[PDB]
């Protein structure tokens, strides 16, 4: 662990439960406007104090306080970098997170239930000392050919990884701060979202919209103010259902790579659309599918 | 396909037989098959369903709650592992990490 760091090229793993490295944070604002659906917040870490190494994809682990709810020490609970490598701050020193806050009324006395991680974060104090265990990812590595086409499908805060992704991409900064990685390809995020101002990093997704026409499509579902054509709420699954030629078209392609995150049950309705599409040019989708994860090029983190 | 999914348990003495068809993960299977099986998050995000292949192999695909080097042992997720063969397995093998 700690020392724990020789192999590879992917810091994954250089901090483990066994060697808590506490970080402290930096910052903590909303993500939701008023009107919008639950809270949702960024959360900024400081790293100094430690070695901490990641990129763009990898999960971070954060470790809550607490040695008497349950009578055992608190357990892991892992989050998606919704930054570069370099943190948030363009450099190497931070590192920004998007925790949603978990409550649901009790399954028998119907009580609304907090938790223990997240309502820890989303209330979370500047300066307030956080274990964070080292990054535990591999399956939603972004891939080092400029040329590549990046497939985003995320729902919520499913849309860590593609900020990570898109900013490294198309943030100025970062842009500078990896000569060697100049986006030149097209990448195409599809978000799906309860309403506009729940619509997460909204105005610089779209600040990299009217800056790279060519690199990025940015499209929206607002279940909640949105209709499909035959009278139905616009989920992702209905995005991609009305752009199943055209995403199938894509993912067709040679170096087209695609990435899946947000909370569990948005695959469904997906492979059905790209099944459909498909099949019309003859092909089981769940066959040519279940050989593009062989080929790394479909990437899928639903939790 | 549909594989047998022999639960080996390391302790009572269990070796229950079960049978998985090819999109079902290994918990729901046997869960429902009259075996209550440890289980939590249901996400494949936590550890509560943790499982150290014997001789077998399952698809890790949907994930990411993942170490590559504690997957390189055997370790699986019932919740969450689709039959790549028939697979044995013993459960209960969540304080193996940590
Ligand atoms: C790879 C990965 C990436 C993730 N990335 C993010 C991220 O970026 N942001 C984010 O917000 N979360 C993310 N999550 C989920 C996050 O790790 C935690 O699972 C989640 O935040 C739960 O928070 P908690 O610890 O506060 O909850 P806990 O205290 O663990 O409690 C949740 C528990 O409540 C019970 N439960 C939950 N809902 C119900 C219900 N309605 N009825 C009955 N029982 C129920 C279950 O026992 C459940 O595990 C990710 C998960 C993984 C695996
Ligand atoms: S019950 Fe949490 S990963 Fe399986």
């Amino acid at each position: 662990t700690q020392a724990k760091a020789k192999h590879a090229d992917v810091p994954v793993n250089l901090y483990r439960p066994n060697a808590p490295f506490i970080g402290k944070v930096i910052s903590n604002e909303p993500l939701v406007k008023e009107g919008g659906i639950g809270i949702v917040q960024h959360i900024k870490f400081d790293l100094t104090g430690g070695n901490l190494k990641y990129i763009e994809g990898q999960s971070i682990g954060i470790i809550p306080p607490g040695v008497d709810k349950n009578g055992k020490p608190e357990k892991l609970r892992l989050y998606s970098i919704a930054s570069t490598r370099h943190g948030d701050d363009v450099d190497d020193k931070t590192i920004s997170l998007c925790v949603r806050q978990l409550e649901y009324k009790h399954p028998e006395s119907g009580e609304t239930v907090y938790g223990v991680c997240s309502t820890y974060l989303t209330h979370i104090e500047p300066g307030s000392e956080v274990k964070i265990t080292g990054p535990v990812g591999k399956e939603m590595l972004l891939p080092d050919d400029p040329e590549a086409n990046v497939i985003m499908l995320a729902t919520g805060t499913g849309i860590a990884p593609m900020r990570t992704y898109l900013w490294r991409m198309f943030k100025d900064a970062e842009r500078a701060a990896n000569p060697e990685y100049q986006f030149k390809g097209f990448s195409w995020l599809v978000f799906g979202v309860p309403t506009t101002p729940n619509i997460l990093y909204k105005e610089e997704l779209e600040e990299i919209q009217q800056k790279y026409p060519d690199n990025f499509r940015l499209t929206y579902a607002i279940s909640r103010e949105q209709k499909n054509p035959q009278g139905g709420r616009m989920y992702i699954q209905d995005r991609v259902a009305e752009h199943a030629d055209e995403l199938w078209q894509l993912i067709k392609n040679q170096k087209t790579h695609t990435y899946i995150c947000g909370l569990r049950g948005m695959e469904e309705g997906i492979d059905a659309a790209l099944s459909a599409a498909a099949a019309k040019e003859g092909v089981t989708w769940s066959d040519y599918q279940k050989d593009l994860k062989k080929a790394g090029r479909w990437h899928v983190e639903t939790y | 396909a549909t594989f047998k999914v022999t639960l080996i348990n390391e302790a009572e003495g269990t070796k229950h037989e079960i049978e998985v068809p090819d999109d079902e993960y290994i918990l729901d299977a046997a869960e429902e098959q009259g075996y209550d099986l440890p289980f939590s998050c249901r996400a494949g995000a936590c550890s509560t369903c943790a499982g150290k292949l014997v001789s077998g192999t399952v698809d890790q695909s949907d994930q990411s709650f993942l170490d590559d080097d504690q997957i390189e042992a055997g370790y699986v997720l019932t919740c969450v592992a689709y039959p790549t063969s028939d697979v044995v397995i013993q459960t209960h093998k969540e304080e193996d990490l940590y």
